[PDB]
């Protein structure tokens, strides 16, 4: 019988289908999927900077110290912050959060954050600093308020007029935050703070503020009509904030020296801390992948891959091989 | 396919070539097996790889941080983001799909032209001395032995030293 | 003469043309177009609910219920609006409404929609109710207003301080609107509500409002150098709506009980309804199409084929074909 | 054309093969006439008929409204959105025109590979027993009357019983 | 020896090499790159009208004639504006702009601008016209104010009531400008303005608007504890606006016609006019290319290529040529 | 590469082969030289020039005006544009590098199609009055002169007129 020589190709037993331009389901010797679908299931640092993790509190009830949130840690920088979805604890006393949502924006990344004391509790001499509690900001059973500001009020019948000033001697930008408290009636108007006309004026060397407290009928909300209304300002080196007022007026005692590098935003995540490092988190888990795309999740905070709606990408390596 | 040799005139691949992609069968007196074409299928590895490769390492990616900031009187600014998601979405997706179904076709393709290239390097050194079957095969005019057998698959096959016996 | 066999190929009478990377204007035998380029003309129902269509009147004017606008039919849902572009009938008393943008983007798809009367007109025993007219708002060739809401005045050369309250005992969010006048000068201001100083406070669980009239001289719009400025917002079921005034004050009579699921938003068209259905509405015809790139309009609704710049997208299918 | 076939050594197509892409035209002392190759024609077929459906399918499409709801005082974020739109039409509108001149390209060249396998196939059957005239014909050393040139078509072809009339 | 004919391809001396999707870095015989790279390194006209450079003055200081500011010199049109990164010469008084972002885009492409006189600074019979200047706007080493505007005070120990009106005889929108000084506090608001409690009322067609003075304590920026504050309106033709006040006006005198066509935006540079044209401008230079790329700069104005982050995009035209 | 000729059995290119892309060398008892293929040379320019141009004018241009004109309360909007500016700048370098990558593949691909589709149009003239070397060559059975030479280049050579002297 003659001898012979023939040209081939390899085949092996993978039954791994690839789809092409021109017909799908062709089975290859070898085949690589280019799509992430894998996350780790927690939250993590980025970079490797830790996330500030609220638990169930809001950014404004941490800041202003809602006295229902968990005692304030010193954490002196992080990366992102986390909430859950719907916070239990934000403003224990109804009210507002004046361009809440701005500011959140700016505390989504910090490179650095300490908290200060301003103007002494105990400074207050012409007024009642220790009285400004209300059943609906409960501590341990009994009437409190946000711990990182005053609710003053009248005193022997009097509210002299406040002038205060604090200098920014930091070296450092300084996140300083007040209110004001929207009573429900002249009667009760002057009940808190004796004088019925009232202003609260603030001004920085680009702030030019003044407050005035609205009357209206409201819905009790938690037993209560009354509102409280919170604002706030960056305080620049060296720069001072005067406040003026008589009446109606929720001082600060606590503000935050700020360092501001980056920013990135607030994730809405259920999860908890998972004492692991990413370059790419996602609500429900960190990516640690190099893969062009992924399909896991939109609300990404990192250097991701690109979001596709897709169960998979997989390439061709090797030959068409018969399947099984 | 688009040459004409995988799953085409070479109706199907060898189990039994193991260690590479491409290569030859031969049978002879003293017996039959494969041998991978080593250059062959170097040059594909390093092909196929740099383009898997490519395909991955020019994607730029940069930091970015999605949230949903806006609020209830933001609707308007807040339906902006959420065409310019789904819009990235729509770009990305389709090219993804696109993309691998383009690159499946060249892939296979490039294998089958590896193969009928080193058909063609074998056929032109044989010429005259062997017949061509039409299956991949070379049923050879002389008696080829192993030695000959890796002359023709390190392509230094000397016809003129067989074309009588052939003839 | 000996026998032969030959290898070839399918030509016709096609002169479609191609083109391709290397070569342009290439005949081929079979072509086919992927560019979507027809509308039917219409504005149609989308999946297949039916838009609501203002024929010459402004979201605005629809609501409060301006007179020269036709009567108000029941539409209790929709899948977008559709506006001409320059309504006629907007505000009919000249002023502005407030967040306008916002509640027509609010609007745009509503899945029930029901107006009830919350405050009678027949109500109001300490103040004037039938006297809120304005030759700017005709109907039937005598002075009118606003449909929906009552513009009161003093009686007896007296105003009382109103104190009114609305509970949506409703199981739906409902949209509340009221109003401001803004007179002339204070010898208009008297002559209308007795009192020269005056206020509107509107509060809800989450609204804190007080209005004051702003005086202006300001230019004669339809003879008038009054304004109207009006208020809206979404009480909640079981929260209550609080006014209080005393004077100045464009009273609700009716409101609109409404369910919110998705978003739209607002045609510009001047074409009118074509008892036809679609998956995706341009402003000059719908679409029906399952082709990937369409070169219409851009300002679609629904789910459209990708807009394009071009003329025409064909592939060929067939051979090169010999041209004429 | 890549492959050399179609409007290359096939110089041009066929007006009277009716019922198919690709096939054969024979003449003999019995008469002449064209014969689809089924198989190859449905095979392309297929293959155009779904890189289109691809092109179509793998296109995300979802629900969105686009309008015009900001006002004179928000001209900065109208020119946003102005800016995205513009941004995706010019996306799409490149990346439309590029695909459709890109798989129009592969599109011929695959009639042209379609053609040129079918030839191969048939050149490869006949060796020795016809003579290659250059221009897609086979001319016959032997009489291959209707049943030859069925065994031709159908890829049977005897090259063993008519070698001897041949030579 | 037989003779022979042989198939080949032509080689030459080229070392460029491209990179393919299975090979990187082939030597090819030519090549083509498709990445512009290249700029003029100057600012230029754009199709092929100038823009406005406003060398160290913001378009405020421009608008209301900060004296610091180079003295005017009519430009009747542009296509984009150019500030340096930060102007030195701003608010020379200090204090704010109302929706300043706003009408920088207003104005950022021009078809006609003129300044016109509208109410002649002689014309304040019963007011001080002549006195309104501060250390803070000096001209000529003499203390001066913004002079397109006037600051009126008391005059004989009194401040009228003032009431003026401007109509838009003109065939072209107007925009006008006018401010309020905030002082420090009563004392001084009576020495300047003699009247305790005032306002400004604005009024037009479409304008509604009354400023009140806010006291404040402030920091001395420039020395000063003092603000003004800003405000503008586009009065149509045939409209009127109609001031109205007892105090802390900031009058116009002249304002500017316009005709607005299309928009552009600011450009931020430091480069000056390099008396040239161009279809698309960066701040670095202009670009002059058909290329369909470019990587020079994201912050273009005109019709550009697409940016994009790349060393280069270089093309095969030619053949594989061994390399050296 | 894809169709074997360039850098395959054709093994290099020809410094001295200066007036066109692919062509012909030929060596006889009156000398020898290069002579490019007008024909060839010329579509292959059309074809390549005519792919870059399409690369190129296929682009949508429009005017825009990119700035900053946010403030420092607008940060979230200035964010979103963030992310389209950036989102934009990653596609168009994704695509303009793989575009680049892919269709320097065709060029060079296209290159050796079209030398690979000169050499077979000779080889199919040649047939038999001449050994195929299998390096790109051709090596005569009989005498071919000037003439001959050309008649090969032009498409004209007549066999019959020389078989006998070949054999
Ligand atoms: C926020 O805080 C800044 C720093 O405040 C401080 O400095 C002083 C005032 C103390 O209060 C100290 O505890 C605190 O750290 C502040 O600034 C200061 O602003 C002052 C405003 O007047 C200014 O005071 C003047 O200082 C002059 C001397 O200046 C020279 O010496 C300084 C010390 O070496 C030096 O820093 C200066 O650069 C300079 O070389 C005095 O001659 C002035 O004269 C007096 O003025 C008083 C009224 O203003 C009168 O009572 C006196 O009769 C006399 O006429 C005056 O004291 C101080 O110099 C500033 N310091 C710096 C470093 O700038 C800043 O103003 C605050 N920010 C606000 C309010 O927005
Ligand atoms: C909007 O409307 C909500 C429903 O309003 C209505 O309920 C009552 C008040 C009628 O007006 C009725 O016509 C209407 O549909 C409203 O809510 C109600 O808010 C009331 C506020 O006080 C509250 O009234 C109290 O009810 C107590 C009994 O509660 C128990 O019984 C109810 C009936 O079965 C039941 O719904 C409750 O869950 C509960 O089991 C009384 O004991 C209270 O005592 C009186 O208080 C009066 C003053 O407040 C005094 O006059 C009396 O001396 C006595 O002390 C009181 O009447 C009512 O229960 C709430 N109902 C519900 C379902 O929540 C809601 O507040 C309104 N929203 C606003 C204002 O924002
Ligand atoms: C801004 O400016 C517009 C034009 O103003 C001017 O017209 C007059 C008033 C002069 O001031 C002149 O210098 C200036 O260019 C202005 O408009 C005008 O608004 C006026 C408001 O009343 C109006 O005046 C009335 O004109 C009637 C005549 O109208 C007829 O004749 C006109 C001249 O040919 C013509 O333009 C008109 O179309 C029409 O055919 C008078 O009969 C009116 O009667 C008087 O009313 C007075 C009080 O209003 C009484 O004092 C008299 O006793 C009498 O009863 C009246 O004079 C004028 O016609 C309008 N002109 C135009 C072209 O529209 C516009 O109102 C200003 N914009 C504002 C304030 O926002
Ligand atoms: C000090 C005190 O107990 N005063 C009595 C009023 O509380 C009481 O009115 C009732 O007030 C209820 C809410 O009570 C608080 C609260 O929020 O918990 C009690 C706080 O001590 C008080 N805090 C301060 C700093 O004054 C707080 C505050 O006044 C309001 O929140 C301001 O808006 O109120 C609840 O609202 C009831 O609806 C209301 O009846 C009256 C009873 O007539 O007597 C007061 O002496
Ligand atoms: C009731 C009446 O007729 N009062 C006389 C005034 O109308 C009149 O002043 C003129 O007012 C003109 C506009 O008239 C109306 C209107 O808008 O149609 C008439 C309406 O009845 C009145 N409505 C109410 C509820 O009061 C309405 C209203 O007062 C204003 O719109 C409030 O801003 O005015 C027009 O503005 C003329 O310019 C003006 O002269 C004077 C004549 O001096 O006598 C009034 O008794
Ligand atoms: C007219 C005059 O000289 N008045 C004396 C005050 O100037 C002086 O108070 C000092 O004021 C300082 C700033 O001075 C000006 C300024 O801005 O340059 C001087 C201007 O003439 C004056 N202009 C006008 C139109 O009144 C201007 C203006 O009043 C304020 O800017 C309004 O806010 O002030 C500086 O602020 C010093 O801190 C301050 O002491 C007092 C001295 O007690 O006497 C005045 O007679
Ligand atoms: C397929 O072949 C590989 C390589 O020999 C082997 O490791 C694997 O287990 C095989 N799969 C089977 C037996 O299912
Ligand atoms: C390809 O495979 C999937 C199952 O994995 C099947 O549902 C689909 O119909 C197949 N398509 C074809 C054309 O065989
Ligand atoms: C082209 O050929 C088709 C198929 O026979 C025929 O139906 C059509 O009418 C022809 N076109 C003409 C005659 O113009
Ligand atoms: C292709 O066809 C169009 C007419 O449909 C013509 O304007 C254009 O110039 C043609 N291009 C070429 C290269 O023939
Ligand atoms: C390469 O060849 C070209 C064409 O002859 C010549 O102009 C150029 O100078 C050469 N490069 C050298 C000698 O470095
Ligand atoms: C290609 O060229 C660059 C230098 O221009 C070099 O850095 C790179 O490593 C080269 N890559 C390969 C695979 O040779």
């Amino acid at each position: 019988d003659p001898d012979q020589i023939c040209i081939g190709y390899h085949a092996n037993n993978s039954t791994e289908q690839v789809d092409t331009i021109m017909e799908k389901n062709v089975t290859v010797t070898h085949a690589q999927d280019i799509l992430e679908k894998k996350h780790n299931g927690k939250l993590c640092d980025l970079d490797g900077v830790k996330p500030l993790i609220l638990r169930d509190c809001s950014v404004a009830g941490w800041l202003l110290g809602n006295p229902m949130c968990d005692e304030f840690i010193n954490v002196p920088e992080w990366s992102y912050i986390v909430e859950k979805a719907n916070p239990v604890n934000d403003l224990c006393y109804p009210g507002d959060f004046n361009d809440y949502e701005e500011l959140k924006h700016l505390l989504s990344r910090i490179n650095h954050f300490e908290k200060i004391q301003i103007i002494p509790k105990s400074s207050w001499s012409s007024h009642e600093a220790s009285l400004g509690v209300s059943s609906a900001c409960p501590y341990q059973g009994k009437s409190s308020f946000f711990r990182n500001v005053v609710w003053l009020i009248k005193k022997d019948s009097t509210y002299p007029t406040i002038k205060r000033s604090y200098n920014n001697t930091n070296q450092e930008d300084l996140l300083v935050l007040w209110g004001i408290h929207h009573p429900n009636d002249a009667a009760e108007q002057t009940k808190l703070y004796q004088n019925p006309t009232t202003y609260i004026s603030v001004g920085t060397s680009t702030l030019n503020q003044r407050l005035v407290p609205r009357i209206a009928t409201r819905s009790k909300v938690k037993g209560l009509s009354g509102r409280m209304e919170f604002f706030w300002t960056i305080l620049k080196p060296n720069d001072a904030i005067n406040f003026e007022s008589n009446g109606n007026f929720i001082a600060p005692e606590y503000a935050y020296k700020i360092v501001k590098k980056g920013d990135s935003t607030i994730m809405k995540s259920e999860l908890e801390y998972g004492n692991c490092n990413t370059k790419c988190q996602t609500p429900m888990g960190a990516i640690n992948s190099s893969m062009p795309f992924h399909n896991i999740h939109p609300l990404t905070i990192g250097e991701c891959p690109k979001y596709v709606k897709s169960n998979r990408l997989v390439l061709a390596i090797g030959l068409r091989n018969s399947p099984q | 396919g688009l040459f004409g040799a995988i799953a085409g005139f070479i109706e199907g691949g060898w189990q039994g070539m193991v260690d590479g992609w491409y290569g030859y069968h031969h049978s002879n007196e003293q017996g039959s097996g494969y041998a991978a074409d080593k250059e062959s299928t170097q040059k594909a590895i390093d092909g196929v790889t740099n383009k898997v490769n490519s395909i991955i390492d020019k994607m730029n990616t940069q930091f970015e941080a999605v949230g949903r900031e806006f609020n209830n009187l933001e609707r308007r600014i807040e339906n902006l983001n959420k065409k310019m998601e789904d819009g990235f979405l729509d770009v990305w997706t389709y090219n993804a799909e696109l993309l691998v179904l383009m690159e499946n076709e060249r892939t296979l393709d490039f294998h089958d032209s590896n193969v009928k290239n080193l058909y063609d390097k074998v056929r032109l050194q044989l010429r005259d001395n062997a017949k061509e079957l039409g299956n991949g095969c070379f049923e050879f005019y002389h008696k080829c032995d192993n030695e000959c057998m890796e002359s023709v698959r390190n392509g230094t096959y000397d016809y003129p030293q067989y074309s009588e016996e052939a003839r």
